[PDB]
DNA sequence: GCTAGATACATAACCGACTA
DNA sequence: TAGTCGGTTATGTATCTAGC
């Protein structure tokens, strides 16, 4: 469902999009990854021979999605200097930078740029334990300058989570090993709302 | 009290280094003769590698190769 | 005549590092005799084995020893006419020590025992 | 009392306190001895002076013997025990100071140190002094403000300027001096003093035993087949410094991964393993020099299991040079003819039980020079240590007929007042100036070299030039006709030729606004601080919470290695670190950078790193990334990334914490409670819109009824997985 | 109302253990 | 033997308790 423009007949990654269903399609970016993800092509040796050509494709492709990737292709033995014009210009232009040094990793670039619309961001989060105490211990850490051992101090002078958040600052500050500072980054982090007003 | 380092003026300093390295050259050492050792029953029954490592003989080209080594 | 002499201590051997203070400007050290070193060590004898006492109970315990006694803390001590002043560093080199004349091996400590002394009024 | 100098060093010691400059000695022949005359001059509270490149034992050893010495103020070592806002008390003392490179770099770049009363430096090792080092820019900020003190540079190792990557000017310039001063073994002056001082020196030639001629012969035999075909696949590895005779050294392993390194990406798969032949062989070489012959049969033994094994060694063991090495080898220890032994032993013992043999019948009757003498024997390796004295003490055939069964199938206090024999495992590489310390902690009257290098052999010359009565009996053991033999002859020669291009080079030398970064404090352990700083961008170190290199007002880039980047993806840093500047910062930047000694390339299936650096930059699309083959590459895209926006500044980048205030427009929601929400048990990544929305705090989530939390979420595993972790007790 | 020491942690580079 | 993962190490910096 990939509608790739008909511009870039002649590109050998064609033909290392398996995975994929795509189709050709007058679009304005080179290849349409779905809704709100576009992607531009660039082979460095072809930059070189032309350095207008990749300025006027990103000025008149405008700003209508949200990313808007421009992965290239390295084959030069000198990308240097082609490698800190180009990031620049991205920098300057609003659009990401993917390298991939062979045919077969910007199919493989594509093909999971589409397959991945709507996939959850599990696969970076860190791993973590589903032991209670653990996952408690866990979960009370992540306020500022709050150690592992002051959580055990609460977790047996408390117990129960209710009560934690029903006791107040100063109950808070009373118990050893949290001062002022802890109290206060707590109690905030208990009772803010969720919304910004 | 203020330390020393920045009391104390440059030139000061650099009479003071002068004095501890004429100190210095003056310490000279006394001389005996050295007692003679007896002789060694290997040696007598051409310490060439040595004496080399003073790297101021002739010691021609071939003489820096063993012959087995080739 | 004053050279480094060594020591021993049930199963080790201890290699004193002994040094000679000149008298005045003139130096000399024939004074050092022997009949002048053999009783020094006693005079540092139980420190010494006060040393090779906890080195023992630290190395069964299985961890480093710390000095305890340092150039930052050494130990004056008099004894008959001179002075006495001794470290205990870290050497950091593994020797190892064969007794010729019994041809058996001894065990060094593995730190340098260096001690100073001086003439005296 | 100060040092006497001996009569030699007079002259260098007046040449180089005259003017700046840089010493080169010969191997040997006692750096250590300057630099410590250098320092027992400069230990004054009206004058500071540092030293830069410095081992643990040797600063201790120097503090340590101008105590004995009788000095007052003593040099002090700064590390991490002293902090930074205890560390300029110690700058204002004066005296010598041992401080590390990170410290000194800090301290110089965040002006926490009297730069403007610091009297000169002193440099050890000045051979290392290349640019791209720690001590090459703790030398520039030094020169940039101070301007009047001295550079005094020392170095042995006339040797490290002789190949073809380190060069004699250019390190000249790097250390500010402009003056070469030479003092090789040949000079006339150091010659002319050493041959009055002469050690008594017999040295022994030991003839091997005809199988080991026939192990060597044979090793030797393949090792240049190997190294014939290693050469004719690659015609550039052709310049001599791979010959035969170069590649049985111990620092030929450094000079191949020299030329290989980089081309290791695209090399074959057999040049990949005559390599490693190459590092056998020469392991096999060294083994049967140094121990004995049932430790050699064993290793021989697993060489050819794990070839049966995985077959690692196919290009070899199975020729008939490798055949006569194995039944040579076989001869050496076993004999068929139900089992018979013979177990030869190499001559070097039986040398050395004869040379102690001699010394003991000296010392019998030695009572001419007092008493008996002590004597040193230096060997190699811990190995040869303990193999030595386990032979010295249970004899020959006991010691190899119980090596042979365990490897294979079977007075309280007193003085000593008796001669001693200490045993000293030389090291050559880690330390050369060791055995002096030895030769003055036992003062010996004979030494034996049981394993000789020419350093030792000039640290003996030193040592009996400096007791001018005393004297000692050097035994030099060598093996004849053998690699240890041209190893040695090889080092001298390569010493002579260094320092007569060293002296010609010389005498051939004759006739001739304001932008800033800030840069966070755990960035200094790296390349990229100097090369920003040497372009003319100053830099402001501070301890930044979000990210590492602050360009701009709203710029934070991280930096991430390619390993870095993998592990941090695979972990779970990354998301973190990129949410946090995404948060504070407008226009964060990632970038990746790579290792010039290694291919610029970066090497469907979650396990993917293109599919995790996809989905990332998926969930982050304002994200930006940065590309860079290496930090020389990277600074300058720094600079042409700041060409017209405002710099920043450190007291508010340091303030970006927690505690902080977001973006304008970055989220709707106090990170605080958001970020905790997230992580307690049945909220996931849909759901929490739904319970943010519908409730106010932390608080009024606690006092919800299962019924409305069923309500909201939709699910009621989540709600009842959620009920139970708010409400449940410890102590249940 | 004001200051010294000690615990926990952060972080990047480096070395060893595994392992294929 | 070489790629990869995990532990170790050197410097810094909040933060609390005890003592002032
Ligand atoms: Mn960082
Ligand atoms: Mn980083």
């Amino acid at each position: 469902s990939i509608i790739v423009s008909p511009r870039q007949r002649g590109n050998p990654v064609l033909k290392f999009v398996r995975n994929v269903p795509w189709e050709f399609g007058d679009v304005i970016p080179d290849y349409v990854l779905g809704q709100s993800t576009c992607a531009l092509f660039l082979s460095l040796r072809y930059h070189n021979l032309h350095p207008d050509y990749i300025h006027g494709r990103l000025q008149s492709l405008g700003k209508n999605f949200a990313l808007r990737v421009l992965l290239v292709q390295v084959d030069v033995k000198d990308p240097q200097q082609a490698l800190k014009e180009l990031a620049k210009m991205c920098i300057l232009a609003d659009c990401t930078l993917i390298l991939a040094w062979s045919p077969e990793e910007a199919g493989r670039y594509l093909e999971t740029y589409k397959a991945y619309e709507q996939k959850p961001a599990d696969l970076l989060m860190e791993k973590l334990e589903q032991d209670f105490v653990s996952r408690v211990t866990e979960c009370l850490t992540t306020v500022k300058s709050v150690n592992k051992t002051d959580s055990q101090t609460l977790l047996t002078t408390f117990g129960s989570l209710e009560q934690l958040i029903a006791a107040s600052r100063e109950d808070l500050a009373l118990c050893p090993g949290l001062g002022p500072q802890k109290a206060r980054r707590l109690f905030d982090v208990l009772h803010e709302p969720f919304l910004k007003v | 009290s203020p330390p020393l380092l920045l009391v104390q003026d440059s030139e000061t300093t650099g009479r003071q280094i002068e004095d501890r390295v004429a100190l210095l050259l003056s310490e000279e050492v006394e001389l005996s003769s050295t007692p003679p050792l007896p002789a060694s029953r290997i040696l007598k029954e051409q310490s060439f590698l040595w004496e080399g490592s003073a790297l101021t003989g002739a010691w021609a080209m071939e003489d820096f190769y063993t012959a087995r080594l080739v | 005549a004053s050279k480094k002499f060594a020591v021993k201590c049930g199963n080790f051997a201890v290699l004193v590092d002994l040094h000679i203070l000149p008298q005045g400007s003139n130096k000399d050290t024939s004074w050092f005799s022997e009949q002048k070193k053999e009783e020094v060590c006693l005079l540092l004898k139980e420190t010494i084995d006060s040393r090779v006492q906890e080195y023992l109970e630290v190395r069964k315990q299985h961890r480093p020893s710390n000095a305890e006694f340092t150039r930052s803390n050494p130990l004056s001590l008099k004894g008959y006419g001179f002075q006495i002043t001794a470290y205990f560093l870290k050497r950091g080199i593994r020797l190892r020590c064969i007794r010729s004349t019994q041809n058996a091996e001894l065990c060094v400590f593995p730190d340098r025992f260096v001690v100073c002394v001086s003439q005296l009024a | 009392a100060m040092a006497p100098l001996l009569e030699y060093e007079r002259q260098l010691v007046l040449e180089l306190l005259d003017t700046d400059g840089l010493v080169v000695c010969a191997r040997g022949l006692g750096a250590d001895r300057l630099l410590y005359h250098f320092l027992q001059l400069h230990c004054h509270p009206a004058c500071l002076v540092l030293v830069l490149n410095t081992q643990p034992a040797e600063e201790e050893y120097f503090i340590n013997q101008l105590k004995i010495e009788g000095v007052e103020h003593l040099p002090r070592r700064v590390t991490n025990e002293i902090t930074s806002n205890s560390r300029y008390e110690v700058y204002t003392q004066g005296g010598v100071i041992f401080a590390t490179s990170r410290i000194l770099v800090v301290d110089f770049l965040t002006d926490r140190i009297p730069s403007d009363l610091i009297t000169g430096i002193l440099v050890y090792r000045a051979h290392r002094i290349i640019e791209s080092c720690q001590e090459a820019f703790i030398l520039r900020l030094f020169r940039q403000k101070n301007k009047r003190g001295f550079i005094k540079a020392f170095t042995d190792n006339a040797v490290a300027f002789d190949t073809g990557f380190c060069h004699v000017e250019r390190v000249m310039r790097n250390l500010f001096v402009r003056k070469l001063y030479l003092w090789p073994r040949f000079h006339v002056a150091v010659n002319s003093f050493l041959e009055q001082h002469k050690p008594e020196v017999v040295e022994i030639h030991v003839s091997m035993t005809p199988t080991m001629l026939a192990i060597q012969t044979a090793i030797l035999d393949i090792l240049n087949a190997c190294l014939k075909e290693l050469k004719c696949h690659n015609p550039s590895l052709e310049v001599e410094d791979l010959s035969l005779e170069n590649a049985i050294g111990k620092p030929f392993d450094k000079t191949i991964r020299h030329y290989l390194d980089p081309l290791w990406h695209q090399l074959g798969a057999k040049t990949k393993s005559l390599v490693q032949d190459l590092k056998i062989l020469r392991t096999l070489l060294q083994y049967l020099s140094q121990y004995d012959c049932v430790t050699f049969l064993n290793l021989l033994e697993s060489l050819r299991a794990t070839e049966k094994a995985f077959g690692q060694n196919s290009g070899w063991l199975f020729l008939d040079s490798s055949t006569s090495m194995f039944i040579n080898a076989r001869a050496r220890v076993y004999h068929l003819p139900k089992k018979e032994l013979v177990l030869e032993s190499n001559p070097k013992w039986e040398a050395l039980t004869e040379v102690l043999k001699e010394i003991e019948a000296e010392n019998k009757e030695s009572e001419a020079l007092g008493g008996p003498g002590q004597v040193l024997i230096c060997a190699s390796d811990d190995r040869t240590c303990s193999q030595l004295r386990d032979y010295i003490t249970l004899g020959a055939e006991a010691f190899l007929l119980r090596l042979y069964r365990k490897t294979f199938e079977k007075a309280a206090f007193g003085i000593l007042k008796e001669p001693l024999t200490i045993i000293h495992p030389l090291l050559g590489c880690s330390d050369p100036y060791a055995l002096t310390r030895v030769l003055h902690e036992v003062e010996p009257r004979y030494v034996v070299l049981y394993d000789a290098e020419l350093t030792f052999v000039r640290q003996l010359e030193i040592y009996r030039a400096s007791r001018p009565g005393k004297p000692l009996r050097v035994y030099f053991l060598i093996y004849g006709g053998s690699t240890e033999e041209q190893r040695y002859l090889t080092a001298l020669r390569k010493e002579k030729e260094a320092f007569e291009k060293l002296i010609r080079e010389k005498a051939s030398m004759v006739v001739p606004t304001q932008q800033s970064i800030v840069v966070d404090m755990r960035e200094f352990r790296s390349e990229l601080p100097s090369l920003i700083h040497r372009r003319g961008i100053d830099i402001e170190p501070v301890t930044l919470e979000v990210g590492d290199y602050i360009l701009t007002p709203e710029m934070c880039v991280e930096r991430k290695s390619i390993s870095d980047l993998i592990g941090s993806l695979n972990n779970g840093r990354l998301y973190s670190q990129c949410i946090s500047m995404s948060r504070y910062y407008k226009r964060p930047v990632l970038l990746i950078e790579f290792d010039p000694s290694k291919p610029f390339s970066l090497t469907i299936s979650s396990n993917d790193i293109s599919s995790k650096l996809t989905l990332l930059t998926l969930h982050f699309p304002r994200l930006r990334i940065l590309w860079c083959p290496s930090p020389h590459a990277t600074a300058e895209l720094f600079e042409e990334l700041k060409q017209s926006k405002p710099q920043p500044d450190a007291a508010t980048a340091l303030a970006i914490t927690a505690d902080s205030e977001t973006l304008p427009e970055s989220e709707k929601y106090n990170p605080g409670p958001q970020d905790f929400l997230l992580k307690m048990p049945g909220v996931n990544a849909k759901n929490c819109r739904s319970l943010m929305h519908h409730v106010k705090n932390i608080a009024e989530l606690a006092a919800l009824s299962q019924d409305e939390l069923t309500s909201i979420l939709g699910n009621a595993a989540n709600a009842k997985q959620l009920y139970d972790f708010i409400h449940t007790s410890f102590a249940e």
